[PDB]
């Protein structure tokens, strides 16, 4: 999970059906591009028992292939067939931020970020399945050690990348605003 | 190029199409506004039709009176 | 920042949802029959807007050109009419 | 006001249901368009015409000053 | 109406042509689990343990990924107040 | 956003840095006639 195979993308949500994009893994933040608002996820049951008990707040839940909302949203997006268009996007559309499956290689010019900026991890993760074809066990382990670490540094690259630019401190937040 | 930035490029997808649900979901609504349209223009077509037949009908009617009424003034007129 | 328009090309070789091989075929019937459908509704609008634009407003023109003429011809008519009574 | 997850086969099929009506209806529409062509055959028709009878009303109008 | 969400077990290929969502995702994953009882048949012990070592590894990869892409997207704390009508 | 001397923040959306007061800012000037930068005001 890094940012470089990542995806924006806006969504329709048409109150309820939304489906969930094919090349969906794992979800990132999730808001609008209006006034700026962060939505959360939570269960069916607790879904379920907001839409008979009752809008600051937008919960969203996961069902099958599909996003439910507990509000009617009436999110706008360009049906399929439209020729370009842009359509200067409207308001009350969502835009989803998740983590997207890349492409598989099918033809000797396709290339990817991964071989510009770490082609030595494919090379060993796939010298692994080699030596398995062929019998051979020493170059199997080492290999897979040898990707192991690689990704291991790519993913604390990662880490140390996300809230690097200034230590935090809670200002013991009580919730200021309450008025409303 | 990067070298190790995961910031300079970005890997597209598999393939930015959605499931067979939307599409059935554009095509039922494009199938909805196409009949609609069909009905209701279908039947103001018909309506006008008949109503612009009576009238073209009563108009050549009424041009044929017309022509004849004017050659028979101008006949008489000229006979004087 | 872009839309999820464009068209089916491939299946999902790494992701739990999605299309796979023996699916990707529904998914490129679909937006073909969608597509279809689109075009059929985009030359029914054409085609009655060519009907409805089209008598409407030669409908009006020669109504009011012969309304007129009509006019003007009974007119002219009722004065000869006078003028020949008179003399 | 919440349906079910079918299959990508059947909702392909769902699709193709939209087309036998829209081809019934533009087999009419065919008909409807030559219809309207006829209209506006007859339409030409009686603005040359009316053109012809404007043109000689024009003349004879000139004649009857020319001679009173 | 009432609707449920089931694991349905796929069924078996019984074809070539036939194909699976597996196949497509993971199809080394058969590939090994296979071949381990291959070499269960055939006496061969070095082989079932790698081809179950990888299997298993390939499993917990995708067991994992089902799951860094459930409830995650949002802090753990302020327990919901789901209590009920009476405040 | 909602509920609101005055300090800053700012976040990563993917590939952009939010920062919340919606500060301003401006590059410098651009010349390579062997010339200064002359950076610029806020």
């Amino acid at each position: 999970r890094i940012p470089p195979l990542e995806k924006e993308v806006y969504l329709d949500i048409k109150d309820g059906v939304a489906y969930i994009p094919p090349d969906y893994l794992e979800a990132q933040w999730m808001m609008r591009a209006k006034d700026g608002t962060i939505f959360q996820v939570t269960s069916p049951e607790e879904i379920s028992y907001r839409r008979q008990h009752g809008n600051q707040p937008v919960n969203f839940a996961r069902f099958g292939s599909r996003f439910i909302f507990y509000p009617s949203i009436e999110a706008d997006t360009p049906y399929y067939p439209d020729d370009g268009s842009p359509l200067i996007p409207a308001e009350n559309s969502v835009i989803l931020s998740y983590y997207a499956d890349p492409p598989e290689f099918h033809e000797d010019t396709d290339t990817s970020t991964i071989l510009t900026i770490a082609p030595e991890l494919l090379l060993y993760f796939t010298l692994r399945h080699a030596c398995l074809f062929v019998q051979d066990d020493n170059g199997v382990q080492k290999w897979s050690a040898l990707g192991k670490a690689i990704l291991d540094e790519m993913v604390e690259q990662n880490k140390k990348q996300e809230y690097s630019g200034s230590p935090i401190a809670i200002p013991n937040n009580m919730t200021r605003l309450q008025s409303s | 190029v990067n070298n190790v930035g995961q910031f300079g490029a970005t890997e597209g997808s598999i393939g930015a199409y959605k499931q067979a649900a939307e599409y059935a979901a554009d095509s039922k609504y494009w199938a909805l506004l196409a009949e609609s349209k069909f009905g209701t223009i279908d039947d103001l077509i018909a309506e006008v039709e008949r109503l612009y037949q009576q009238g073209v009908l009563m108009k050549q009617d009424i041009e044929d009176l017309k022509q004849d009424f004017k050659d028979q003034d101008a006949r008489l007129m000229s006979l004087i």
